[PDB]
């Protein structure tokens, strides 16, 4: 099940297609440079993630353009201020196709804690987002696991390997949700540590 | 009187003990078993505070606060250390005993005990001991009973018994065992019992309906509006959650219903939440009902009544004087019918006359209290104005007070007073076809026919004076009790007169005109109260309009081909055949309405119109008074596909399209100009609230408390983004917190009482200028007329008596609490507590057509034969029978008609 | 007689003193529980008293605080002049070791007040923030624009008739805003910025912002640039502003705690400290000396965790890109023990009103002693390694300096202010939180506040949280998590579990909110960046009915164009990276 934009379509997928396909996708989801943007506390977790202890190098995703022309990703980390939301979108704009944005925090998620006069409420109410991290802030491996979530929603997209043949159309996978997915080994729990403990 | 509490000088009343006047100077003293209403009785020992001597004393005295009087130059100190120490041991000798049950307590959150506990500081247990448990009690389907949670503070039984007049709540036991509930399980006989879930400080008796959905008091969203299940207007403040009215509880107003509801306004809210409810336009087009959404509906609308020759509009006291008015401008003053029927429509309009021009003062509610002597004519004041039947309670009581004022006793010392005053009251004469629920404490009742009440009236006002006309034929003994009742009304200071629009009489009402107007006449400060059917039945009055009778006519007779139906049935009003006959033959057929109505069957057009909860507006009492309520809620907050709006928004749209094809909704504030422009009479309804401009220091009035929960998880189910937040462009109020909802501030329209340490109901003593008087700043609404210079003529016209014709049997209303309101009866809760319907009949009677209790007669009324049981009503006259009014069937146009071919079947 | 008594400070000098200038008449003392003396001036004396009070003998040379106050909806107001609004201006003196509130109170009609920036120059952005966000016009001031909204914004947000929720989201506002960042390059005038001389032929303009590639936040400034000397510059903030005072009307004394986190994203309980601390004033709370113990504990290893990411962040702004991994990797253990200690890594939201939220866990001395054990090897290999290259010191030292004047005229704190040789620290002046039971040094400078100086106290200063962690390690005392106060929110939780009281308590404690009495507290402490301090006033409600948050890197931040006046733009990066300052800080 896939979703088009030029519309919920099949799957499109010649047998050399969708092999080409199939390597541009790893080429895409293993070479993956976010655009280094700094909003809130959650960017101070993101560049965490960037360090010794964590490695985010490790799954080539460690680049970290200055300018949104060389960048692939874009991680809104932290709260969409209402001054800065024109500022998000110009940076969004002049990002290259394919692109792709992860929501780090509940603050891009949906405004988090500050439903206030002065910031926005999510930043999906102007950008499209693709993956989405709940968390005030996320620890630096959930931003790991969303890279991982990223990588498996790029791995199985449909874009044009060439911009003069063939459809020109973005298709994207309509993936089974988390939550459903995690909800059998995750209602099965029964106990867990006391909190008196370390 | 000058008190001086902690060093600071204070200017009191001398009248009033120390609790309530520390108490109105913002001074906080925890406090139990006292209430405003009710009097000191020192028994919980929490007022506790250190008197002194003399200025120039050290160790002063522990005292109650609600014991002692206020007097000139008392010396008190609140924050003592010993007094609270004192205080704080009594809420720790409550809390031993005291259940873990706050999480699962519907009284969490709005609880007097847990204000209290955290009041006085104590939150260290160091009882180790065992907590006594009690059994509860089934109370009914109203409350709900938990004997664990009392602290034995006895308001309920002193609320019940001495306030109410209620025979089956009492205390059990002894020591610690002290059991507050009912001798055997059953349901709560008083029709004011719904106001122990206020009265109790604890979770004992909570409210069943609320509990079924129940949430707490800070996730409510609340209004200020108009209880409309009759004619009183008791001020209530609605609360809804998740787009649902939750809870009705009494909003304070010292000029109407202080503290106290009836339990048809607490309980018989459950209509609202139906669902069965239209929520959509919907256009019948041959077998399809289509949905239209509200622009579509007022263009097809539009379009058939602009091809129309005459449309005709059908009011009813059920709606709000803007939504009459809008009906009316729609159609045209000449089209304009009133929804009721003719004889209905002239007892309201004389009860209107005697009310405005009859020279006599008509009290409102709590002034009622203050009367010396009630002749009550006619009307069953407990089935049909309830709360007027409280107030009369407290009238008869007045007389003890009186007399325990003779012997100095204050009046806050209720134990005295009613030891003094023993079983002498003041004079109630109560005047019926059968037995009324105020005979307990009626000096006389008299159980006759409307005629022979009327004439007994009549012959009142002749002995009170001889220029009225007299009455021939009346027998020595009743000529005696007519003497009794003469020589009890010429010795009152202040004679109090009630009859109302329910017997069904236009000379029941005359007969109380002619006493009223004989004790003005001698110089007495006599009142006059007429109970009219509905909440804006006198609203109805004022505007005027043809009878329901003539709209069926106009409808019959061809020269009407389109009606519109504003918030009426027309089966209560007339007979349920001619109703759908003239509705069947109309072409055009629009109703305008928030129930299922059977009408609709036959309509080409239903507007969902919006209920009381999700509507603004005014509506005139059965004193005159205009009173605005307030919308509770955004009906399409949760479901947005519901369009469902005001009657009058409906009404004046539907005229915009008709005259300029264009669609102008309405402001609210403009249809109430409107009508202060072209009726004249109702001109006082623009200061009944001030308009949407109004701001406390620039702000609006808050809807729902500070700590609002779940503002982006009670609609994320629908959908993850938030909903615009619904705006009020009609009233001041707005549909969140960010507002003001402080006790100081400016204002007369409080949706709910809550102030900091106070979450319970006591915070309307926070909101009050003094504790159990009125509201702060004036109490919300106001008088459409005064008291005539000039009064009115005596009534000739002396019915005769009442004779028992062969073959016809007179219809004698019974009213009902519960069953008689129109929309109180389609509330779930009611069918449970509504008592079946039978038909009341003399033993003579009875015994003559050789039926016993309980066996089935048959019955025709407008050739339709319906079957009802039989009791024996040894108190009814012979040659009646007696039928339950408003239940379903039995229309209350039927009161006063007669009876054919009343057979076993 | 406790800590947190209502106090007049008749027995101030500063009260005499006024009192012999000014007349008995001419002020009116107001008890408070802020322990500095309040005193409301009028509005035509407030210069005069600003003047005298700067020309005192031991005179008042900082302004630490400018702001306002709506007070028509404040009930409790008892023994205050009657006023719609107010104006308060918190002065120090560190020669007394001293401060005073004067309070100026003003008619809703006549919202004007005489500007300060004539005696304090911080003045300047306070002024402009009282005036964005309560709409009150300070007269002389050179430019009284909006500093936290947009200039196109109607409205002032802290009035308490402005509505605090987010408005609807609308896709034209967004594209017209968008417009105006456009077309911002081509209208750009150099006279609504304050500046003069809008193009002497050579003078260009250069912006830095609003895309920021680091730690510290997003914020424009626009350079006028003579070659690459820097003519003049103007900060552009407000990209960050939250509302969180706003906000701090809005939520209970104890549901405020996790925004108090937020305000200084890398100090986490030390925001929470001076917030809790006020609470408990207003409380009348005396906590216990193991709460004492263990909130300095979480404080210094929230402190040396930001002063690590400081000094790897500056060390990066230098050019030297390695040391920052083994920074964070240090941050790593402070985090391990904070996780267990409070379940949370930034965040923690771990104090509590009389407390913390648990005790401590079994076992966190193993992982303190651990960190205790990790952390001196790796700070002497930092130094070693990049704080002691030459080419690191020719891009730090000397690079915007000034002197203790510059620092006490812009309101500097920190080590920003005791590089110039002034020995102000909240642990030592004005002790708070049992911090008198530990022995430390304070580092101060020679004299001059280079960059260099800057980071090189800092670095002194983590030693010596090291050595008050040591202290906290060695001498845990034995005793409650939190106070026995009824006021103590929540309650413990295993009385809350079986007591019927306690379970009272803790329903309305956690539901409507703790109930303050009316009165005014202050706080003040030495947060990871400077003096943080909040000032709050209850009216009696379950709710703050003002929260002012004074955080220093708001008058470091409006401190750089007289720092940085006449020096080249890679001196304002390495500049920008030794101040210490986060942007949730300077917008909050
Ligand atoms: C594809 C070829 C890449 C060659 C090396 C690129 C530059 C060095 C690694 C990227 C990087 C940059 C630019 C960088 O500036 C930086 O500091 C914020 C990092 O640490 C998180 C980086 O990892
Ligand atoms: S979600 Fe929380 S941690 Fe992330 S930017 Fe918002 S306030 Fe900061
Ligand atoms: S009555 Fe009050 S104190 Fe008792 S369980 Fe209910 S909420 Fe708690
Ligand atoms: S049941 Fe309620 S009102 Fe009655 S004594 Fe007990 S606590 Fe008081
Ligand atoms: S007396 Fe009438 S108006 Fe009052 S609560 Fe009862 S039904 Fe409602
Ligand atoms: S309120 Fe006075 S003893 Fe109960
Ligand atoms: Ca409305």
């Amino acid at each position: 099940d896939y979703t088009l934009t030029r519309e919920i379509v099949t799957d499109p997928l010649n047998v050399f297609m969708g092999k080409l396909n199939d390597m541009v996708n790893w080429g895409r989801k293993n070479s993956i440079w976010p655009y280094n943007f700094g909003l809130s506390c959650c960017y101070v977790e993101m560049v965490t993630s960037f360090t010794a202890v964590h490695d985010v190098a490790r799954f080539g995703a460690e680049v970290l353009r200055a300018s949104p022309r060389q960048a692939d990703l874009m991680v809104v980390a932290g709260t969409c201020f209402t001054k800065m939301a024109p500022v998000i979108q110009r940076l969004y704009d002049q990002m290259l196709e394919p692109k792709w944005v992860i929501s780090m925090g509940a603050c891009a998620n949906s405004g988090g804690m500050y439903d206030i006069y002065s910031v926005v409420q999510g930043v999906d109410k102007f950008i499209p987002v693709d993956v989405y991290i709940p968390g005030c802030p996320p620890r630096p491996e959930a931003y790991m696991q969303a890279l991982m979530l990223l990588q498996e929603s790029i791995g199985k997209e449909r874009r044009p390997l060439s911009w003069v043949v063939g459809d020109q159309g973005v298709y994207r996978a309509n993936m089974q949700s988390e939550r459903e997915r995690k909800r059998g080994e995750r209602i099965a729990v029964t106990n867990l540590r006391t909190p008196d403990e370390i | 009187a000058t008190i001086h509490v902690d060093g600071k000088e204070y200017e009191v009343n001398g009248a009033d003990n120390l609790l309530e006047a520390c108490l109105s100077l913002g001074l906080d003293i925890p406090y139990f078993c006292w209430h405003p209403a009710l009097g000191s009785v020192g028994a919980c020992r929490q007022c506790a505070v250190k008197q002194y001597q003399n200025a120039e004393d050290t160790r002063g005295r522990l005292v109650m606060s609600c014991m002692t009087p206020a007097s000139d130059g008392t010396f008190i100190s609140i924050d003592d250390e010993e007094a609270k120490q004192f205080r704080e041991s009594v809420v720790e000798w409550l809390m031993t005993n005291h259940p873990h049950d706050c999480p699962v307590c519907e009284e969490g959150g709005n609880c007097h005990l847990q204000d209290m506990t955290v009041m006085t500081g104590h939150s260290f247990r160091r009882y180790r001991f065992t907590k006594r448990t009690h059994r509860n009690q089934d109370l009914g389907p109203f409350i709900s009973h938990e004997m664990n949670r009392c602290i034995a503070c006895y308001r309920c039984v002193r609320y019940y018994k001495d306030y109410a007049g209620g025979t089956d709540l009492g205390v059990y036991g002894a020591h610690d065992n002290v059991y507050f509930g009912r001798p055997e399980d059953g349901t709560l006989e008083s029709e004011f019992s719904g106001n122990l879930v206020e009265i109790c400080p604890t979770g004992v008796f909570t409210d069943k309906t609320h509990s079924e959905r129940y949430n707490r008091k800070w996730d409510m969203q609340f209004a200020p509006s108009i209880c409309q299940q009759c004619s009183i207007g008791c001020n209530i403040s609605p609360g809804e959650r998740y787009g649902e009215l939750r809870r009705i509880e009494n909003r304070y107003n010292g000029t109407v219903n202080h503290y106290f509801l009836c339990d048809r306004g607490r309980f018989g809210y459950g209509y609202v939440n139906l669902k069965d409810r239209p929520r959509q336009p919907v256009q019948r087009r041959g077998d399809d009902f289509i949905t239209l959404n509200a622009e579509q509906a007022m263009q097809g609308a539009a379009d058939i009544l602009r091809q129309s020759k005459k449309v005709i509009g059908i009011g009813s006291p059920r709606a709000s004087v803007e939504s009459n008015f809008a009906l009316r401008e729609l159609v045209g003053e000449e089209n304009f019918y009133t929804g009721i029927a003719h004889g209905e429509q002239e007892r309201l309009q004389l009860a209107l006359k005697v009310l405005r021009e009859g020279g006599i003062y008509t009290p409102a509610l709590r002034e009622i209290e203050s009367y010396d002597a009630v002749l009550v004519l006619g009307e069953d004041v407990t089935q049909t104005g309830a709360r007027v039947a409280l107030a009369v309670r407290q009238a008869v009581k007045g007389k003890a007070r009186e007399m325990a004022a003779a012997q100095k006793v204050a009046d806050w010392q209720i134990a005295a007073i009613l030891n003094i005053g023993q079983r002498a009251k003041h004079p109630l004469f109560v005047t019926n076809v059968d037995d009324t629920r105020l005979d307990d404490i009626a000096a006389w009742t008299y159980r006759a026919p409307v005629e022979d009440q009327a004439r007994l009236g009549f012959a009142i006002a002749h002995a009170l004076d001889n220029s009225a006309p007299a009455v021939d034929g009346i027998e020595p003994e009743l000529q005696s009790k007519i003497d009794v009742i003469v020589q009890a009304l010429a010795g009152a200071k202040k004679p109090l007169i009630i009859s109302g629009t329910n017997a069904g009489s236009l000379e029941v009402i005359q007969a109380a005109a002619n006493v009223a107007k004989a004790l003005k006449g001698r110089g007495a400060d006599v009142g006059i109260t007429m109970i009219a059917r509905s909440v804006n039945s006198m609203g109805l009055g004022i505007m005027g309009g043809g009878s329901l009778e003539e709209a069926l006519t106009e409808l019959e007779t061809g020269r009407a081909d389109a009606v519109v139906v504003l918030e009426n049935d027309l089966h209560r009003h007339a007979s349920a055949t001619r109703v759908n006959a003239a509705l069947a033959k109309a072409p055009l057929v629009m109703v305008v309405d928030h129930q299922r109505t059977a009408i609709m069957e036959n309509a080409h057009l239903v507007l969902s119109a919006a209920s009381f909860a999700e509507s603004d507006g005014t509506v005139i009492n059965n004193e005159g008074r205009a009173q605005r309520f307030f919308q509770v809620y955004d009906p399409a907050y949760y479901d947005s596909k519901t369009v469902m709006l005001e009657s009058w928004r409906w009404l004046h749209s539907l005229h915009s399209t008709l005259l300029s094809r264009e669609v102008d909704w309405t402001q609210l504030d403009h249809v109430i100009d409107a009508v202060v422009a072209k009726i004249p009479e109702l001109a006082g309804i623009k200061d009944a609230a001030p308009d949407a401009t109004f701001r406390i220091r620039g702000q609006k009035l808050a809807r729902e408390p500070h700590r609002y929960s779940g503002r982006t998880a009670m609609r994320a189910n629908i959908s993850v983004h938030e909903p615009r937040q619904p705006q009020d462009i009609d009233t001041m109020f707005t549909f969140s917190m960010e507002g003001n909802n402080q006790p100081t501030a400016h204002r007369s329209q409080v949706p709910f009482a809550w102030a900091p340490g106070w979450n319970s109901p006591q915070a309307w003593n926070k909101f009050q200028d003094e504790v159990g008087g009125k509201l702060r700043f004036g109490d919300p609404g106001v008088r459409l007329f005064e008291t005539s210079e000039n009064g009115l003529d005596y009534f000739t016209s002396v019915p005769a008596r009442f004779q028992p014709q062969d073959g016809k049997w007179r219809i004698a209303p019974y009213y009902h609490l519960f069953g008689s309101d129109e929309l109180s009866q389609r509330a779930p809760v009611f069918q449970s507590r509504m008592p079946q319907p039978y038909i009341k009949l003399n033993p003579a009677d009875a015994a003559k057509l050789g039926v016993n209790a309980g066996t089935r007669v048959s019955f025709s009324y407008d050739g339709n034969t319906v079957t009802l049981p039989v009791e024996i009503a040894e108190g009814l006259t012979a040659g009646q029978v007696g039928l339950p009014m408003g239940m379903s069937g039995i229309a209350p146009v039927l009161a006063g008609a007669h009876l054919e071919d009343l057979k076993e079947a | 007689e406790p800590a947190w008594q209502t106090r007049d400070h008749l027995d101030d000098p500063v009260i005499g003193e006024l009192r012999n200038r000014f007349g008995p008449d001419a002020f009116t003392v107001q008890a408070t529980r802020t322990g500095v003396p309040v005193v409301w001036i009028k509005r035509e004396q407030l210069l005069e008293v600003g003047d005298f009070l700067k020309k005192l003998p031991k005179p008042y040379v900082m302004l630490f605080d400018l702001h306002g106050m709506d007070e028509r909806l404040r009930t409790h107001r008892e023994g205050l002049p009657a006023a719609d609004f107010s104006v308060f201006y918190h002065l120090i003196s560190i020669d007394r070791n001293r401060d005073i509130m004067l309070k100026v109170a003003l008619a809703e009609n006549d919202l004007h007040v005489p500007t300060f920036t004539k005696l304090f120059p911080n003045a300047n952005w306070y002024e402009r923030e009282t005036w964005d966000l309560f709409g009150i016009t300070f007269d002389g001031h050179p430019n009284l624009r909006r500093i936290m909204m947009p200039q196109t914004w109607k409205g002032h947000p802290l009035r308490k008739d402005y509505p605090a929720r987010a408005t609807e989201f609308s896709p034209f506002e967004l594209t017209k805003a968008k417009q105006d960042l456009e077309m911002e390059a081509l209208t750009f005038k150099p006279e609504e910025w304050g500046m003069k001389r809008g193009t002497n032929e050579d003078f260009m303009f250069l912006n830095l912002g609003p895309n920021h590639p680091s730690a510290h936040g997003a914020f424009r400034i626009v350079l006028q640039l003579d070659g690459e000397e820097i003519v003049d510059c103007v900060p552009d903030i407000g990209y960050h502003h939250r509302g969180a005072e706003k906000m701090g009307e809005r939520q209970s004394w104890h549901s405020y705690i996790p925004y108090t986190d937020r305000i200084e994203y890398l100090g986490g309980c030390v925001n929470e400290m001076p917030y809790v601390l006020a609470v408990e004033k207003l409380a009348g709370i005396t906590v216990p000396d193991r709460v004492n113990v263990i909130r300095v504990m979480l404080s210094e290893l929230f402190r040396i965790n930001s002063h690590l990411l400081y000094i790897s962040t500056f060390i990066q702004d230098v050019g030297a890109m390695t040391p920052v991994f083994f920074a964070f990797t240090d941050r790593q253990k402070i985090y391990d023990l904070v996780e267990a200690i409070t379940g949370f890594r930034m965040h923690p939201a771990w104090f509590r009103i009389g407390g913390v939220a648990h005790d401590l866990p079994r076992g966190w001395d193993r992982l303190l002693r651990e960190f205790l054990d990790w952390m001196p090897k790796r700070l002497a290999s930092y130094e070693k390694a990049a704080l002691q290259n030459t080419i690191l010191k020719g891009r730090s030292q000397g690079v915007a300096a000034y002197g203790a004047k510059e620092a006490l005229e812009w309101g500097t704190t920190g080590a920003g202010l005791r590089a110039t040789g002034i020995d102000f620290d909240v642990r030592k002046a004005r002790p708070y939180s049992g911090y008198e039971n530990f022995d430390f040094e304070i580092p101060v400078g020679g004299g001059v506040s280079d960059c260099y100086t800057r980071v090189m106290l800092k670095v002194e200063e983590l030693r010596q949280s090291l050595r008050i962690l040591e202290q906290c390690l060695n001498n845990m005392p034995e005793g409650p998590f939190k106070a026995d106060h009824p006021l103590t929110t929540p309650p413990p939780k295993e009385r809350t579990l079986q007591h019927i009281e306690t379970l009272i308590t803790h329903f309305l404690q956690v539901s409507w909110g703790p109930v303050m009495p009316a009165n005014e507290s202050f706080q003040m402490i030495e947060a990871t960046k400077g003096i943080n301090s909040y000032y709050l006033t209850s009216d009696g409600s379950t709710m703050s009915y003002r929260t002012r948050i004074r955080t220093p890197s708001y008058a470091h931040l409006q401190q750089i164009p007289a720092a940085i006046r006449g020096s080249l733009v890679s001196d304002l990066i390495v500049y920008l990276g030794s101040i210490d300052f986060v942007m949730s800080d300077v917008d909050r």
